[PDB]
């Protein structure tokens, strides 16, 4: 049984720094990509980037490289996600998606619960 | 006459070696040999070397040297009726060509594609790849399931080839553009390479024939080095003597040794016929047998230095790494070991280059012998304007490979390469053989071998082409009709009707023979014994 | 940077009619043979569903009433019937660029 579990609500100031973890189970770590998404309030959803943890290759939305960076821990199965000088732009859900694999189009078949970040 | 010659020596010697160092020399030879019970396989294929490829090899290049025409036209002074065979032979060529280029293609894509940073067949993280990929190399805590498979094999099967776009041969999808352009690169290589005749084609096999041999040096050095490659060479050499009781292991000699020397194929005699009148070919043939049978030793060494490794890093045994072989062994088990090795973009990038090369002068050879088969036989017509004569080769042995690179190109490949090859090609060289040794009588060969070498050929030749060469290549179409082929590529069993295909296509091939036969026989007056007599002797200009 | 455009913004359906949501990819998404386009439904306040897994096929547990549809650089996602539990926000991401950006989103109402 798949299960992405991510983090609590998360509560931070402008210009700061947000640990947004991802833990994975149910299926084979090393052989997925991550993906996270952004989701604003009121608009929809917003692919912020992905990260293989086989291969720990990152990549990023346009918009979205250096103010978010991925990371993965196989050992605990978890990926990690650190944005950085996080302004009001950023409060928002923050998905984590499984992506399938490649034969079935890449498709984010499991999410987390998403993590609610506030930035004030 | 006015006739092009050779502009070096080592020209000729060195056209000779690429022609019949193809990679046959590099996954045929060593994969049959680790099956057929390795170092006990190497004397069926040195005995069948011996009194089998080599004669019909050194025969071939005397022939050509002394009659100085083409696969078509030499018949003319040997055996009109036999002239057929010339146009069988160019038949071949064009199976060949079909099938042969377009596996060049794959090395030049794969060669592109290892021009990046990261193979990328070294990991599954690729949208090619699908849920069963699984690293090659990963370590023990992940099982092999045996649904699994490679990223290479899903870079190969699903990239590259798209394979998994055709259903089979009965769905053979669209064609890839991507091997298309792959292909018509390497058409424009060997167009610009055998355009102006041997004066070019000479040239540029000094870099296309030798090429392949510092790469085979490198890679060898890498192998060796490697962890575990003294297992995987032990498995190539460990001699399974009772192999040789079975009479497969000497069919599969006879065979292997006859599709990599290439004596048959028009190809030696049309290089020859270039020669200087008082060239020694007999010295030439040895030169050029031992050197394509030492050159498959020694790329044996080379992929079981790596198999080795690789069985040693799976704790599996060399069994397993092999698999089935093919081009799935240069293009995913090699591939994989590349990708796993440091400096993986250099030694993919030379490996791909060699395998490109090791292609292209077969092709050029091959090619070369039909261009020279019709410009002989026509001269009226292709003497002048050459070039585009190649050009319209060129462009039919393109629209032949066409469908071999479409989706189930792969299927094509496979099936073009078991039936072009198959009795047809035998047949036609046994033929040969015959025309020349006991209907042109092979006293008046040797009595032609001597003005031009200055000495008659040893009683040991003479008894080879006589009885033996023409018992080996009759021992191998036996083999090859009472054994008709199961061919399988990638778990999809070929259906019934592509058999009946293949035999279709060899008999295309050979059914040359017979009709010119028929026809020189009707043309020709007389009574039948005239009628056949009159044919038979060679004509007196 | 394929740019998924989808239409309408805004989709009203009466229950048990047919609902439709178009797709239109700036460049083609195919590629050996797979769309590489997918679907995903998000209800209020809940994380996105995967849909469609392809420009057809299923998600797992997805109800066959919703139905991937297209290739290339159009493709559609069709709901019939449409169930009171299907009032949200679909939307569609293509996986076959660098970057997989999703799709401007089609809320789908009951009338
Ligand atoms: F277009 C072509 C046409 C012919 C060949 C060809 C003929 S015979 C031959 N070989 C047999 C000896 N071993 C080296 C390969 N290749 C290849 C491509």
């Amino acid at each position: 049984q798949v299960q992405l579990q991510q983090s609590g609500p998360e509560l931070v100031k402008l210009g700061a720094s947000v640990r947004i973890s991802c833990k994975a189970s149910g299926y084979r770590f090393s052989y997925s990509w991550m993906n996270w998404v952004k989701q604003r309030p009121g608009k929809g959803l917003e692919w912020i980037g992905r990260i293989y943890p086989g291969d720990g290759d990152t990549k990023y939305s346009g918009k979205f490289k250096g103010k978010a960076t991925l990371t993965a821990d196989k050992s605990s199965s978890t990926v990690y996600m650190q944005l950085s000088s996080l302004t009001s732009e950023d409060s928002a859900v923050y998905f984590c998606a499984r992506s399938a694999y490649g034969s079935e189009g890449f498709a984010m078949d499991y999410w987390g619960q998403g993590t609610s970040v506030t930035v004030s | 006459g006015e006739r092009e010659t050779w502009g070096k020596k080592v020209d000729f010697l060195l056209s000779v070696i690429g022609y019949a160092v193809d990679l046959g020399n590099v996954w045929r030879f060593p994969y049959i040999c680790y099956q057929n019970g390795g170092g006990a396989f190497l004397l069926p294929y040195t005995i069948m070397a011996i009194f089998g490829g080599i004669p019909l090899f050194y025969m071939e290049l005397a022939l050509g040297q002394y009659h100085r025409n083409g696969c078509i036209s030499i018949w003319r002074k040997i055996c009109p009726i036999f002239k057929g065979i010339g146009y069988a032979i160019c038949i071949i060529a064009f199976y060949i060509a079909s099938y042969y280029n377009t596996i060049m293609a794959w090395a030049l894509y794969y060669l592109i594609s290892s021009f990046t940073d990261q193979l990328p067949w070294t990991s599954c993280k690729n949208s090619w790849n699908t849920g069963n990929c699984t690293n090659y190399f990963s370590e023990d805590n992940i099982t092999w399931t045996l649904h699994s498979t490679s990223p290479a094999e899903e870079f190969y099967t699903r990239h590259v080839l798209q394979i998994h776009r055709s259903k089979g041969l009965q769905d053979l999808g669209g064609i890839s553009w991507q091997l298309a352009l792959c292909i018509m690169l390497i058409f424009t290589v060997i167009y610009f390479s055998i355009w102006k005749g041997v004066k070019t084609s000479g040239k540029v096999v000094w870099v296309t024939a030798t090429f392949p041999y510092i790469i085979l040096s490198v890679l060898l050095v890498r192998g060796a080095t490697l962890p575990g490659a003294w297992r995987g060479v032990l498995f190539y050499l460990k001699p399974n003597w009772q192999k040789l009781l079975e009479t497969g292991v000497w069919i599969d000699a006879a065979a292997q040794i006859f599709f990599s020397l290439g004596p048959g194929f028009g190809v030696l005699l049309a290089f020859a016929s270039y020669n200087k009148f008082n060239n020694n070919c007999y010295q030439d043939a040895l030169v050029t047998s031992v050197v394509n049978c030492m050159t498959s030793f020694v790329s044996g060494f080379v992929i079981f230095t790596v198999l080795g490794y690789m069985a040693e890093m799976r704790n599996e045994d060399v069994s397993e790494v092999a698999k089935d072989a093919g081009p799935s062994l240069l293009f995913i088990t090699y591939a994989e070991a590349i990708a796993n090795m440091p400096a993986s973009t250099f030694f993919a990038i030379i490996f791909f280059l060699m395998l490109i090369t090791l292609g292209l002068d077969s092709t050029f050879a091959g090619l070369e012998g039909v261009i020279t088969a019709v410009l002989d036989e026509f001269p009226h017509v292709w003497a002048k304007r050459r070039e585009r004569f190649v050009l319209a080769v060129v462009i039919t042995c393109f629209f032949g490979s066409l469908v071999t690179l479409t989706f189930g190109g792969a299927y094509v490949v496979k099936l073009l390469e078991e039936y072009a090859t198959g009795p047809a090609v035998l047949t036609v060289a046994l033929i040969e053989a015959v025309a020349v040794s006991w209907f042109y009588g092979i006293t008046q060969f040797c009595r032609d071998v001597k003005e031009m070498l200055g000495f008659s050929p040893g009683w040991f030749w003479r008894i080879c082409w006589v009885a033996i060469s023409p018992l080996f290549l009759l021992f191998i179409i036996c083999s090859f009709l009472m054994s008709p082929p199961q061919l399988r590529l990638f778990q999809y069993n070929y259906p019934y009707w592509s058999i009946i295909l293949g035999y279709c296509i060899g008999t295309s091939s050979f059914i040359c023979i017979p009709t010119y036969i028929a026809y020189r026989l009707i043309i020709t007056p007389g009574t039948f014994k005239e009628r056949i007599i009159k044919s038979i002797t060679p004509e007196t200009p | 940077d394929i740019v998924l455009t989808q239409s309408p913004a805004s989709l009203a359906v009466s229950l048990g009619q047919r609902a439709t949501i178009s797709c239109r990819a700036s460049e083609s998404v195919d590629n050996y043979g797979i769309s590489f386009l997918n679907w995903f439904q998000q209800k209020p306040g809940q994380p996105p569903k995967l849909l469609i897994y392809a420009a057809s096929n299923q998600g797992s547990g997805v109800p066959a009433r919703f139905s991937g549809s297209g290739s290339g650089t159009y493709f559609s996602l069709n709901i019939h019937p449409m169930e009171e539990d299907d009032t949200a926000v679909y939307f569609c991401q293509q996986t076959k660029g660098v970057s997989w950006t999703f799709g401007g989103g089609t809320k789908v109402e009951i009338k």
